[PDB]
RNA sequence: GCGGUCAUACGAUUAACCCAAAUUAAUAGAUCCACGGCGUAAAGAGUGUUUAAGAAAAAAAAUCACAAUAGAGUUAAAUUAUAACUAAGCUGUAAAAAGCCCUAGUUAAAAUAAAAUAACCCACGAAAGUGACUCUAAUAAUCCUGACACACGAUAGCUAGGACCCAAACUGGGAUUAGAUACCCCACUAUGCCUAGCCCUAAACCCAAAUAGUUACAUAACAAAACUAUUCGCCAGAGUA
RNA sequence: CUGAUG
């Protein structure tokens, strides 16, 4: 018949043996395409032991250096009046001007913090954007 | 807001004396407790007063004054119709307080996951 | 060829940053009785409730503004492994694409 | 040799934490008036955490400064002083529905 | 464990099985307990320090609000000894009875005992233990384990002196029961209170030993998930105990 | 309120 065990290993590991032992004499079609193209892990069955002690996830925040210069805006001015548009792949957002003006005016040579962040608050009045300063 | 539980129960991780001796297993279940018959108050009890206030000055004549007979009346059937109307209107929707039928539902649907 | 480092970065998820108080729009997909089902698209899709002012003009496919509160509402409880996720989002009603 | 990859940063939208009502504040076991707003009117029970919403540093002080207050004769403690009972509602306890 | 008219288990017969000039029965023997455990089955000893003794196998540190403890001073609520007005009732249980009518309520009131809310707080101390206020002293170790030695060790018990509002072992009454030397009600004593000196016992339980760590293999059951390296003290069926 | 045994 076959092989109804779990906790084992994977249903290939459990076909494989079974058929060179030759009970099932009867090959199934999807054991040449596992064969063909194995995937990237066996799928052998894992019991989900709960992590104690000072053991932490193997995962990494997500943070780029754009990160800190988005919290100086949405610190001093909030939101922006351009609500954001999630469908728009391209979208750019004030903040994400902002941040931009930031880095462009950093590679001028200018290492003071109010100094990058006042000058592109004065200059997004050129392309004409209504900030809104939190007090 | 909800008390602090580190530093409460009795663990081998934990250094003190335990401080909190559960009965049960702190495990939140997935349907609550049954309301013990929730009871109801009386109506018409001002319209009443003002009605007996009549036979008690009067002598005890409905001739004299009619309108505290009227409106107790008007109580009395407006009573008996929020008795009914409201008894499915409330079971119906949800506004406000609701019974555990629907509880025990609601939270079957989202229950804890003591394992895995 | 361009990764998917390259395209995170770019994200306008990755610009909004927190969702604490966000101004997004977000086009309805279905429509019941008095309740809104918003997606302003980023994972999930918000309850709005039908306000008394323009409630006719809410159809299927508006686009209206919103106020993301959070993202997914998930909590943990006692004896819980994992967090009970409601599958939803917390956003309010402001506008309805005021343009 | 990608340059668009997270790097091991702090957050920086981190919020500042929440600061208790006498937080960087001087507490004293002489005003009365101060400690007054703290105690029930009817009866003179002291709020606990759930009604008052002090951080850890200053419930316990304020405990004690009324606790001295009470012994020392400046606050009475079967109930509170009714010349302070025209000051601001501080507590988050509502008596009267 | 089998023996109440169906005994393959008793006594006899037949038959069969296993040894064999040996077969049974009894007693001695060899071997067999733990390189396994100590939360619920026997077991982490009530706590700390220290001698002897043992590994210091790679690097790190010592100490902060809050009720440790020991002395001295103090009292906010209630209660009471005591006086004054009022009434014949007060306390008492599911219902009563007994007891007190030098009783009961209000206004004042020392001495003693204890220390509402804060406390949904979790700190202090080695443990027991500690949270009404203030003052003085003070809470070891440049920090491993380690006794039968040393020092502590709740309530309860003893001795001497003092205190006694209140609660109460015991005792005397009143209920209920067939009986109640008990649960229910009243009065009262030792005692609980302070100093000095003993006694050194607990479900002294967090039934989980200390020192530095891990989330690798891995659910007897339940319970607080499973474990490492050095140790200390215990565990050989149960009752007898 | 109370109600023992097989
Ligand atoms: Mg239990
Ligand atoms: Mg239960
Ligand atoms: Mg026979
Ligand atoms: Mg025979
Ligand atoms: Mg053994
Ligand atoms: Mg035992
Ligand atoms: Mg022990
Ligand atoms: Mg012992
Ligand atoms: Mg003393
Ligand atoms: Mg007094
Ligand atoms: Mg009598
Ligand atoms: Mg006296
Ligand atoms: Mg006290
Ligand atoms: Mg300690
Ligand atoms: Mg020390
Ligand atoms: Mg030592
Ligand atoms: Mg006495
Ligand atoms: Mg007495
Ligand atoms: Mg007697
Ligand atoms: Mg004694
Ligand atoms: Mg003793
Ligand atoms: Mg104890
Ligand atoms: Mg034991
Ligand atoms: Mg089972
Ligand atoms: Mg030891
Ligand atoms: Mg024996
Ligand atoms: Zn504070």
């Amino acid at each position: 018949a076959g092989s109804r065990l779990e906790t084992v290993g994977s249903i290939f590991s459990r076909t494989r043996d079974l058929i060179r032992a030759g009970v099932l004499k009867e090959k199934p079609l999807w054991l040449d395409i596992y064969n063909a193209f194995p995937p990237l892990r066996e799928p052998v069955f894992r019991r989900p032991r709960l992590r104690y002690g000072k053991a932490k996830a193997a995962v990494q925040d997500i943070f780029y250096h754009e990160d800190r210069i988005r919290a100086k805006f949405y610190s001093a001015y909030g939101s922006g009046p351009k609500a954001f548009d999630l469908f728009n792949p391209n979208f750019k957002s004030t903040c994400q001007r902002f941040v931009e003006k930031y880095i462009e005016l950093q590679r001028l040579g200018e290492t003071d913090e109010e100094k990058l962040f006042v000058e592109a608050g004065k200059a997004l009045l050129a392309e004409g954007v209504t900030l809104r300063r939190v007090g | 807001a909800t008390p602090s539980l580190r530093g409460r129960l009795a663990r081998l991780g934990n250094p003190r004396r335990p401080i909190l001796k559960p009965n049960k297993p702190l495990i939140l279940a997935n349907h609550v407790g049954e309301r013990r018959r929730e009871k109801g108050e009386a109506t018409c009890i001002t319209e009443m007063s003002v009605m007996m206030a009549c036979w008690k000055q009067n002598e005890f004549r409905d001739e004299a004054c009619r309108k505290e007979i009227q409106d107790f009346f008007d109580c009395a059937s407006r009573a008996e119709a929020a008795r009914k109307m409201r008894s499915i209107q409330e079971n119906l929707g949800e506004l406000g307080s609701l019974p555990p039928k629907k509880l025990n539902k609601l939270l079957h649907r989202f229950p804890n996951k003591p394992h895995v | 060829v361009e990764s998917f480092a390259s395209m995170l970065r770019h994200s306008p998820l990755t610009q909004m940053g927190p969702a604490k108080n966000k101004l997004v729009i977000g086009q309805i997909f279905h429509i019941v009785e008095d309740d809104l089902y918003i997606d302003f698209g980023g994972k999930f899709h918000c309850v709005c409730k039908r306000p008394e002012v323009d409630g006719e003009k809410y159809q299927k496919g508006t686009r209206v503004r919103l106020r993301l509160l959070d993202l997914e509402l998930t909590s943990r409880f006692l004896g819980a492994t994992t967090d009970t996720t409601i599958l939803e989002a917390d956003a309010v009603l402001l506008g309805l694409q005021e343009s | 040799s990608n340059e668009d990859l997270p790097v091991p940063m702090e957050n920086p939208y981190k919020e500042p934490l929440k600061k208790c009502i006498l937080c960087e504040k001087h507490v004293d076991y002489k005003n009365v008036q101060l400690l007054s707003q703290f105690i029930s009117p009817f009866t003179g029970c002291i709020y606990g955490r759930h009604i008052t919403g002090l951080c850890g540093k200053k419930q316990k002080e304020i405990t004690k400064a009324i606790k001295r207050a009470q012994i020392l004769g400046f606050m009475p403690v079967t109930y509170k002083d009714p010349a302070y009972l025209k000051d601001p509602k501080v507590c988050n306890i509502k008596y009267r529905e």
